[PDB]
């Protein structure tokens, strides 16, 4: 007897709890990427018709990557809450299991039901957990991700370039992905995410202290100004242990005399090089 | 004699009210129905029988 | 800006010039008001003559749009009032109350046309929804326009 | 190699197409075996 | 700071209108009072403390590290309240590999996973993460990440007074005859352990 | 190389526009930001 | 309060009234401190602000126990602003609510006239169903036959027909200029303004009343006849159905040149052929089966 399409992976997500509720706005002056991100998955999924009618291909998947904590997950936060279509997503190690050969069926039944339900989008993240460059088919254990990785390469190739399955991709350090997995006709897109320096700086401030006291006179274009590549992902955090010193004094209204032992609090990288050598 | 019913799985999908599928700890998936005394609409996607 | 209203004249699109003029606005936003202002009467008169009812009062109802609330603001709203309500004699008085101020576009021919024979030819369909047949004379008293004019827009109504 | 009715193959030393080739298959001439196998073949591969 | 307050007063955290931080971190010259909080805060509750060796995780078989830790992180969403701890981290941290051998493949499929376990699409709710480790210097900066692991915690050699403290804390169970100058031993002390 | 890259990126400006066809500025456009791409490094 | 109040002093207190909201609810003193800004922005005339900060004392209800002084005493600027546009359904459940205190401080004089109001203006509201099934709710409590005229109030409830306004005028001038209690009538009609609009209202009310009854019961009906059974002109009348058949309340084809118009809709044969289909199946099925299951009923009752 034959059967309705069934996976257990990423079951779907119910979506009504799974929505991560993250707004367009809440991310920080990152206009770019959110331009072609909406371009590569948000208007293809929709305006299919668009891409035929002018016959442009549009890409079946698009690789993320960068620095870590360079707003890589929020990004598929929003676009998986902003979605109407289908998404689905899955931690990308669980194709390891203790028995043999469970995987394919961990990446052929979530295709299959990619395929079934609906125009939907998959996000895989850590690829280099499943894709590395070289391999021992001696140990038993790279066997099975050589194998894995072996599938998933393949079940790429079974779409007619019709169906609106869209792929995300998410990793840390690119100089592990073999280069035919990103080969065109897999990941014709690649796009890294830099750090913000000071374009974006100020941007990333005004959001993140939109939900702030600030009383009266906290300044910030005197800490846009400071230089050594603050990263996007510790301006969080400055502003959480800036509440924390705050609320420490039982003080609810945060004040500008934090923020300098705040900042000096966090980063603590002084110098590392020596002034002569410049 | 009668307490051998040991095996462990675990539910995959709602066929019907009658037919499930599971999935053995130890390998393959399989076909599976239930006694009418269960509460059906209890096994969700999701847990351990 | 220069964008928006150069490709509003050949009528093709305006959501195009509605981009525009909202990059335009958190250009401006705080630093330079004297292009806030008119870019936002751009914005919403581009939006209100492609048949958007209620979303001038929509979108002037945020906070970055509620601190620009000046005559600008209450001509384009009246001006959508008396769209969604087809009141083509309030309408009229509003662009006589607000023509000071609703002279002030370069863009002048976009707006004493296209827009009121549009709001005609919805008068016409408010009209028409009572009854199934009428007398010529009773419709024209009731939009207080004369005979031969209304007579061939009804004869283009028709077809 | 289209054109000319040859077998194009090109090898980027990787090991995902090692199982192909060999059990272990240390070397390379290996190759070879079943490259001869295609007789009108044409060897590539990238710098 | 992280460990108590939240658990108790969450209110204060939402009047601000900020998340309490998710983790911290410990580091420092080895056996200068690490464990010794953690031997003390894990008699607090008693309940909601999971602690572990960094080393039992590692098994023989295939990927089962990544299930246990991932029923293990399961458990800790089981009870609200819950505590985890894991020291001398690096046997699994390390920076991160270009397949030397072969077990550098799934101990850095572990630590990733952890990593998307620990702030990947899920709110991580009452369920604190507090490291130690030797030396950080053998650590990912995603592991080290402000993002991943908010505070941390650098524990010193013992200062004179501090030294003077721990001794009189030593000086617990001794039978002698008092005429010590205990200053003395810390002034001939200098760069001296906490054990 | 770049080539392709450009009529690709002329059509994209093309779709940004809601067009059926696309016109010769979106070439020009183009490769005007591949050019600028070119002066980055 | 040491400056006696002002615009600017409201203002001022416009801004840290959430303040204490975020740091804690006391029921007796932070609800004083979020209802006390309420009449001070009611006097500043404004009324957007004053209803987003008012959206956080409705959820402050249960503590009547002992907030029974200092409950519905504020209830009264929540109908005031919405008294200054029209929200008359919601006023109308807004005394609904408004009715425990009284009942408890019952003497008929704070408690009677209350009810008198929201029964009262319950009509004033447009037609509705939830409004139909709250004047099922409001009518059958034992009070109201203190109130004399309620059972003329009664017309207005069911076997609607006619409502000749000239009749209403000569039952209702002297419940609105006199009374024993007489106070809901100053409240709707005895101001000037808000007397008038009210007068227009229960005109709308009364016309579109008699709209109602014809769409009941009419196939085609003429100007002459509708007009005069409506007591007004025939170009107001043509107006009226103009206006409310664009709001979709009631089809009809006003037709302004012969002089006859009709109220049914253009009949579909699939229509019609269905409800000829399930008329012939239920009614000659099921009341069929009942007949000779009771026939036979019968004959077992007598002899057999
Ligand atoms: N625009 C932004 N830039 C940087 N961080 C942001 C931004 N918006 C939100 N954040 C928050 O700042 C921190 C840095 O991003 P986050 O920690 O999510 O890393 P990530 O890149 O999203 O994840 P990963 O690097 O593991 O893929 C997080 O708390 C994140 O939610
Ligand atoms: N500040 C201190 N006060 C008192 N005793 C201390 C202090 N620091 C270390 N010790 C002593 O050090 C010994 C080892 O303690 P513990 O196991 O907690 O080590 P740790 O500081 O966590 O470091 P490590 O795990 O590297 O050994 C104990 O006997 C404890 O009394």
């Amino acid at each position: 007897d034959v059967l309705p399409p069934e996976a257990d992976s990423s079951i779907m997500m119910l979506t009504s709890d799974q929505k991560p509720d993250v707004m367009y706005a809440d991310i920080g002056g990152m206009d770019i990427q959110k331009q072609e991100v909406r371009e590569a998955v948000e208007l293809p999924l929709t305006h299919f018709e668009l891409y035929k009618q002018i016959g442009i291909d549009p890409p079946r998947g698009v690789l993320m990557y960068g620095p870590p904590g360079c707003g890589k997950t929020m990004l598929a936060k929003a676009v998986a809450h902003h979605t109407t279509a289908a998404f689905i997503r899955v931690v990308g190690s669980e194709f390891v299991q203790k028995y043999l050969g469970e995987g394919p069926r961990m990446v052929r039944d979530v295709f299959r039901l990619a395929k079934e339900n609906a125009p939907a989008i998959i996000f895989i993240d850590e690829i280099d957990a499943i894709a590395t460059k070289r391999f021992d088919a001696q140990t038993g254990a790279d066997r099975e991700v050589q194998r894995i990785l072996l599938e998933l390469l393949n079940q790429m190739d079974g779409f007619d370039q019709n169906v609106n399955v869209k792929v995300i991709m998410a990793t840390n350090r690119a100089d592990t992905l073999d280069p035919a997995l990103l080969r065109p006709g897999r990941l014709d897109r690649k796009i890294e995410f830099p750090l913000p320096d000071r374009r974006q700086k100020r941007l990333i401030f005004s959001t993140i202290t939109s939900k702030m006291n600030l009383s009266e006179e906290v300044d910030l274009e005197d800490y846009v100004a400071r230089p050594d590549k603050i990263s996007g992902a510790d301006i969080n955090s400055i502003c959480q242990e800036s509440g924390m010193l705050a609320v420490r004094e039982n003080r609810y209204i945060v004040l500008a005399k934090d923020f300098e032992k705040a900042y000096k609090t966090v980063i603590k990288k002084d110098e590392q090089e020596h002034e002569f050598y410049k | 004699l009668q307490s051998v019913g040991q095996i462990v799985g675990e539910v995959l999908k709602q066929l019907t009210e009658e037919k499930f599928i599971v999935k053995a700890t130890n390998g393959p998936r399989y076909v599976v129905g239930c006694r009418r005394q269960l509460d059906k609409s209890k096994l969700k996607p999701g847990t351990r029988v | 800006m220069q964008s928006g209203i150069i490709h509003a004249a050949e009528e093709k699109d305006w959501k195009t010039a509605y981009s525009y003029f909202y990059e335009a606005f958190e250009g401006y936003d705080s630093i330079d008001s004297p292009k806030a202002i008119t870019s936002l009467k751009y914005m919403l008169l581009c939006k209100i003559m492609l048949n958007t009812p209620e979303d001038v009062q929509a979108l002037v109802s945020g906070k970055l749009a509620l601190r620009y609330a000046g005559r600008q603001t209450e001509a384009l709203k009246c001006v959508a009032q008396a769209s969604k309500n087809r009141s083509l004699a309030d309408f009229e008085k509003a662009l006589t109350d607000y023509r000071a101020e609703l002279r002030d576009d370069p863009i002048i021919s976009t707006h004493l046309a296209k827009l009121y024979d549009n709001l005609l030819e919805q008068n016409l369909i408010r009209v028409i929804e009572p009854f199934s047949r009428v007398q010529i004379e009773h419709i024209s008293s009731l939009i207080k326009l004369s005979k031969a004019d209304v007579e061939r827009k009804l004869s283009q109504m028709i077809l | 190699a289209h054109h000319t009715d040859c077998t194009f193959i090109r090898v980027s030393g990787s090991e995902l197409v090692q199982k192909f080739i060999g059990e272990g298959a240390r070397m390379v001439r290996e190759l070879f075996v079943m490259a001869r196998e295609h007789a009108p073949s044409i060897i590539f591969m990238d710098e | 700071e992280v460990i108590e307050l939240p658990l108790t007063n969450p209110e204060l955290f939402q009047r601000v209108g900020i998340i309490p931080p998710k983790g911290c971190l410990l580091y420092g010259p080895p056996g200068t009072g690490k464990t010794l909080l953690a031997r003390a805060v894990a008699s607090q509750l008693d309940c909601n403390f999971l602690k572990v060796v960094s080393s039992s995780i590692v098994d023989k078989y295939i990927g089962e590290s990544a299930r246990l830790i991932r029923e293990m992180f399961n458990y800790a969403r089981d009870h609200q309240p819950c505590i985890i701890f894991m020291d001398e981290i690096d046997a699994i941290g390390g920076r991160r590999f270009s397949e030397g051998t072969s077990a550098d493949r799934e101990i850095q499929r572990t630590l990733m996973e952890l990593l998307n376990q620990m702030d990947g699409f899920d709110t991580l709710h009452r369920v604190k993460m507090i490291m130690a480790t030797n030396r950080p210097d053998t650590l990912d900066p995603a592991l080290l990440r402000p993002g991943r692991l908010d505070r941390k915690i650098h524990i010193d050699l013992p200062n004179e007074q501090a030294r003077l403290d721990i001794l009189k804390i030593h000086a617990g169970p001794i039978t002698k005859h008092g005429e010590i100058d205990y200053e003395a031993i810390v002034k001939l002390s200098d760069g001296f352990n906490g054990a | 190389a770049e080539v392709k890259g450009v009529c690709t990126e002329a059509g994209m400006y093309a779709l940004r526009e809601r067009r059926v066809h696309v016109t010769q500025e979106d070439f020009e456009m183009a490769v005007a930001k591949v050019m600028q791409k070119d002066s980055e490094k | 309060k040491e400056q006696n109040g002002d615009v600017k002093e409201a203002a001022s207190i416009l801004q840290e009234l959430q303040v204490e909201t975020y740091g804690s609810m006391e029921k007796k003193e932070r609800v004083e401190f979020i209802l006390e800004q309420m009449r001070l922005c009611l006097a500043v005339k404004d009324y957007i602000r004053t209803q987003i900060i008012s959206k956080k004392i409705n959820t402050k209800f249960f503590q009547e126990e002992n907030t029974e002084k200092l409950k519905l005493k504020y209830y009264n600027l929540m109908i005031q602003l919405d008294q200054h546009e029209g929200s008359y359904l919601s006023i109308c459940k807004h005394y609904r609510a408004i009715y425990d205190t009284p009942c408890i401080q019952a003497e008929s004089e704070k408690w009677q006239q209350a009810l008198k109001s929201v029964v009262l203006y319950v009509i004033l509201a447009p037609f509705d169903n939830e409004q139909s099934d709250l004047v099922h709710r409001i009518s059958g409590d034992k009070k109201l036959e203190e109130i004399p005229k309620y059972k003329d109030l009664l017309k207005l409830f069911t076997t609607m027909e006619l409502m000749r306004w000239s009749t209403l005028v000569e039952d209702y001038g002297m419940e609105l200029r006199k009374g024993s209690l007489e106070s809901p009538a100053t409240d709707v009609f005895g101001s000037t303004e808000e007397g008038e609009k009210r007068w227009k209202d229960l005109k709308n009310r009364v016309v579109e009343h008699n709209i109602r009854i014809m769409a009941k019961y009419y196939t085609r009906i003429t100007m002459k006849r509708m007009a005069q059974l409506l007591d007004l002109s025939v170009d107001e009348s043509e107006a009226f159905l103009s206006n409310l058949v664009v709001n979709k309340t009631i089809f009809a084809k006003v037709d302004r040149l012969a002089g006859i118009i009709n109220f049914q809709r253009p009949k579909d044969p699939n229509n019609l052929l269905n409800d000829w289909s399930q008329k012939l199946n239920s009614l000659m099925s099921l009341v069929n089966k009942t007949t000779h299951l009771i026939a036979k009923e019968e004959m077992i009752h007598n002899l057999q």
